């Protein structure tokens, strides 16, 4: 369904929202994602202090 | 020339005390420090309505 539509101009308004907001958000997956690393070097620079 | 030995003990007792004061001071800096943070309930959220 995704494919079939991509830069089509065919959904219905309500979907077209929904989708076009989905698409945003893959911005704050991409900060939301280093937390891990921020973590990690935290606990060795800073707890450690090496 | 002659040498008092009360005069001496004095300068020799002097010297190797002030040794001890340091070896007691040692006894009490022995970590580093750890930055400290608050709290605040991260997850608040309020409706876009």
């Amino acid at each position: 369904f995704l494919a079939a539509y991509d830069q089509s101009g065919k959904l219905t308004p309500h979907l077209t929202l929904f989708v076009s907001f989905l698409k945003l958000l893959e911005t704050s997956k991409k900060r939301f994602n280093q937390l891990t690393k921020r973590h990690l070097d935290f606990y060795y620079q800073e707890i450690l202090h090496l | 020339i002659n040498l008092n030995p009360v005069r001496v003990d004095n300068h020799k007792s002097k010297i190797l005390a002030s040794r001890l004061e340091n070896d007691l001071k040692a006894k009490d800096d022995l970590e580093p420090a750890i930055p400290q943070g608050t709290f605040a309930d991260w997850g608040e959220y309020s409706s876009i309505q």
